[PDB]
Formats: C-alpha cells, structure tokens, sequence
C-alpha cells in the first residue's frame, strides 16, 4: 500500500526551528519526530526495523534535517524570508494494486500555502504557486542544482520508501 | 563578553589574494559579542554603516565564511603546488593564524568543555550537513569540493585520533600552510 511522511518545521527566526512530524504505513501511525533543531527525537512506535538498521535510518533523517535547515538559512541570507514561518513537507510512496510503477511525491507548503513540489520523472522541482517571486526562483535553482536534492531524493522515494512498504 | 577582529573576504568574484590584498600587505571588521546561558537576548555589535546581529547570525556567518574561504584558498594554492604563488603562501599562513585568533576570541564566550553548546561545536558529519547548501552555492563544482573537504577532514581525524569539525579544519589548513611553506624553498 503506502508510506506517508509529514514534517512541520516552525521557524521562530533563521537559526531556531521546532520540528513536529510523523509517518504512517497504510492507515496507521508508525513513527513520530519532535524537537528543536539541535535535539530532535525520532521514534519508531513499533519495532519495524532491528536496532542497527533503525540507527542507520535515524542517521539519514538527522542529516536530512540539518541540510533542510541549511537550505532555509541560505534562502533567507540570499533572498530574505519573513519570520516566523512554518514549512510543511508531505512526502511518500504509494504502490498501485494493479502492479504499475509506484506513485511518489514530495510537496512543500510555506505558511499553509503550496510552494514547490518534486516531479520524479526527470527528478526536478517545480513551483506550485502562481505568484512568481525571487524566493521561489532561488529555492528551485538550489533544489534543481544538486545530485542530492534531485537523484538521491528520487532514490529515497522510489527505492528506499518502496522497499520499506514491500517489507512491512 | 569579547572583541573579535574579523578579516572578512568579499562576497564577489576575484582571486582570494586580491580580495584580501590590504590584509596580505599589512580594513576589516571589529565585532563585540555578548553571551549568557538562559538569556536568549545574545547579541553581537559591528563597529565603525555599523550593525547589530544575534550571536547565532554572527556565528553562522563566521563558520560559513571560514568554510568558503578555506575552499577558495585551497583551490588557489592547489593550482600552484612562480612569484605570486610564494606571496599567496605567505598570506595564507598569515590568514590561518588570523582565523585561529578569531576562533579563540569567540571561544572566550564559553570557558567550559562539556558546557559548549552542541549547536556551536558540531562534528564533521553535522557541520558538512548543516552548511551543505550555504557553502556549495558559491562554487562551480561546489558539491565535489565539499565532498573533497569532508574526506580530507576525515583523513585528518584518522591520522590524529566525535570531536569538533572546526578543530579538524584548523589542523587541515595548518597542514596546507606547512606543505605550502616547505615547497616555497625550491
Ligand atoms: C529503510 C528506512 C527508510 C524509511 C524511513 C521511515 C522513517 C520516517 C520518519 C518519521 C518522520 C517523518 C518526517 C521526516 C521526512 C524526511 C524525509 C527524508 C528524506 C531524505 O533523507 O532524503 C535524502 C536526501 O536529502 C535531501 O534531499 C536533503 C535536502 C533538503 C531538501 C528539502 C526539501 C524542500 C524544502 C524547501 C524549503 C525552502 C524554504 C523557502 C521558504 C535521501 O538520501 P538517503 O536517505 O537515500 O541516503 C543516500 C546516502 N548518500
Ligand atoms: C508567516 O506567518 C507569520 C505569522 O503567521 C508571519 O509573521 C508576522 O509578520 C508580520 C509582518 O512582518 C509581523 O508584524 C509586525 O511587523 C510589522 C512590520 O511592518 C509591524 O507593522 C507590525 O505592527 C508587527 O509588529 C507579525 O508580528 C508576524 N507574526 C507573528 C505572530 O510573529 C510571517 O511573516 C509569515 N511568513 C511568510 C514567509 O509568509
Ligand atoms: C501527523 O500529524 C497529525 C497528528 O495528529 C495528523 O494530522 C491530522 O490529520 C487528520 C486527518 O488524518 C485531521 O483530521 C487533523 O485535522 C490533522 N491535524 C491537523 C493539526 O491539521 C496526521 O494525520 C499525522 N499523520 C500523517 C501520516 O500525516
Ligand atoms: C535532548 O534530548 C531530548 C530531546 O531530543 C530531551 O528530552 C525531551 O524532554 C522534553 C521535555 O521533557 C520532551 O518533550 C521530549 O520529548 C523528551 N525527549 C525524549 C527522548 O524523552 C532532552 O532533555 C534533551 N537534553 C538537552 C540537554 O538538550
Ligand atoms: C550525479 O549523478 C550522475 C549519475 O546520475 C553522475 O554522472 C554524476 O557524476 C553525479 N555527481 C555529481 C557531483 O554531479
């Protein structure tokens, strides 16, 4: 079926963030994420992954959070963002019953409004807003510039996420 | 509190030696920072258009620029590892010493080993994750220069003996200046 992941990031200013998130396999809640940028707790509510494998997953998620915060700091330093600000990342993978290729997504909203989203076919990010701005253009330039934010991200969704669904 | 005299290179295109020309042959920023444990009002003051930032803003700028300049200097000094090449070598060594002084002055705000917040004392992995986008932005082939830097810091920690990325970085830059100075003999 599916694995969904939700991350809400509350920025009081560029340098401090409170994260609140969760993940669900099918209908129910499997993971919870909460805490300040420096000390974010990530938990699997059920022992889906063995200790070593879970530690590896936690490591990857912690690296992601540091990089995510870094991008927000960069956009602010280069283009100016209005704080306080909330960012919502909603992502996942869905395996059709028929057997076709998994549907994958990563949608970003800022202050409750659609902002950018990932398009896995060519591994590129696009604007979801019709309001053009220096902020949107700059953020997309950055997201579309690196292997990390393009190909590695697509692999997380199409490979890591899909394999996780097939396993549990 | 402390006084930090910062040698800030530009934010524009040019040779690092040319950008820091007056520093190599001798006009950069005098800061004053204030820090408290439970107080969130931790601010820095820029004297001489003078500014007031938060400590976190100043510290992010300082680390981000230390990382950008390291990469800029290393690419300029790798190109010649010539007359300006020996001059570039002398200015780099002068610059490493200047950056070590800046770091020790910043550290005076703490005076504790366990009590230096994780936020300002990140390991190699954390530092390289936190500053990925900020440093990478500046450079053509930035992703590769950043990975090269991380691997070289990882080699430094392996050769010496978890611990702060800035201290490993100082060891890496001090080594570049040593190789650099030794080569300027011939
Ligand atoms: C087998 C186990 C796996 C299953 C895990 C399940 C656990 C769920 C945890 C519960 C909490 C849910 C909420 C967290 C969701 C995070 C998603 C992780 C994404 C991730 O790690 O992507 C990596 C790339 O990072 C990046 O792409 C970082 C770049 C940042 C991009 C930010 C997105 C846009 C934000 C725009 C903001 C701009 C602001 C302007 C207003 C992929 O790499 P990898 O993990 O495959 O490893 C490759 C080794 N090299
Ligand atoms: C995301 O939403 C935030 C609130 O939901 C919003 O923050 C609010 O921004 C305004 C304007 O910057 C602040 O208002 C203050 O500043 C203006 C400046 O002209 C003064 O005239 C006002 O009197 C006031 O002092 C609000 O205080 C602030 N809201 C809160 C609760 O702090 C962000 O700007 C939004 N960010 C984005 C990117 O849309
Ligand atoms: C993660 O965050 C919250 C935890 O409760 C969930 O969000 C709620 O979703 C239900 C529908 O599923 C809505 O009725 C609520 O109004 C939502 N809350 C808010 C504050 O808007 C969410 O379902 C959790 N799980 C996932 C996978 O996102
Ligand atoms: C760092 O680790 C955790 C957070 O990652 C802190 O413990 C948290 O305490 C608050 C308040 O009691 C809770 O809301 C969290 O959910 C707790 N987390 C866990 C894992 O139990 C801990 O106190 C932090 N320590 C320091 C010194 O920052
Ligand atoms: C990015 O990934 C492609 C493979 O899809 C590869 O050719 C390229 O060298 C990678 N590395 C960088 C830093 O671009």
């Amino acid at each position: 079926q599916r694995l969904h992941m939700l991350q809400i990031s509350y920025f009081r200013d560029p340098y401090h963030v409170w994260y609140q998130g969760n993940a669900s396999l099918g209908g129910h809640l499997t993971h919870v994420l909460e805490g300040p940028d420096t000390n974010t707790t990530i938990i699997q509510l059920q022992p889906l992954q063995e200790p070593e494998s879970w530690a590896r997953t936690q490591s990857g998620l912690q690296s992601y959070l540091l990089q995510f915060h870094g991008l927000v700091r960069l956009v602010h330093q280069e283009r100016t963002l209005a704080f306080p600000l909330t960012i919502r990342c909603f992502l996942g993978c869905e395996l059709p019953p028929e057997g076709s290729r998994a549907h994958v997504f990563f949608e970003v909203a800022v202050n409750g409004s659609s902002f950018v989203s990932f398009r896995p076919e060519r591994a590129l990010w696009q604007a979801d807003t019709q309001v053009t701005s220096g902020v949107v253009t700059f953020t997309l330039q950055q997201l579309n510039a690196y292997n990390r934010t393009r190909y590695e991200l697509r692999e997380f969704l199409e490979d890591t996420c899909v394999q996780y669904v097939q396993k549990h | 509190n402390t006084e930090i005299n910062v040698i800030n290179s530009g934010d524009k295109e040019g040779y690092i030696f040319e950008k820091l020309s007056e520093f190599c042959t001798n006009n950069y920023e005098q800061w004053k920072c204030y820090y408290d444990n439970k107080k969130n009002n931790n601010k820095c003051k820029m004297e001489i258009k003078n500014k007031v930032t938060s400590f976190d803003e100043f510290f992010d700028f300082w680390v981000r620029k230390l990382l950008i300049d390291t990469i800029k200097w290393e690419t300029e000094l790798t190109y010649c590892i010539c007359n300006k090449c020996n001059k570039n070598c002398v200015c780099f060594d002068k610059w490493v010493k200047q950056k070590e002084d800046e770091w020790t002055n910043i550290m005076k705000l703490f005076t504790n080993k366990h009590d230096i917040p994780k936020k300002y004392y990140l390991n190699i992995n954390d530092l390289f994750d936190s500053f990925f986008f900020q440093v990478i932005y500046k450079f053509n082939e930035g992703e590769a220069k950043w990975n090269e830097l991380k691997e070289n810091l990882k080699k430094q920690i392996a050769s010496s003996k978890s611990e702060a990325a800035i201290k490993v970085l100082f060891n890496h830059i001090k080594e570049i200046a040593t190789i650099c100075k030794d080569n300027n003999t011939n």
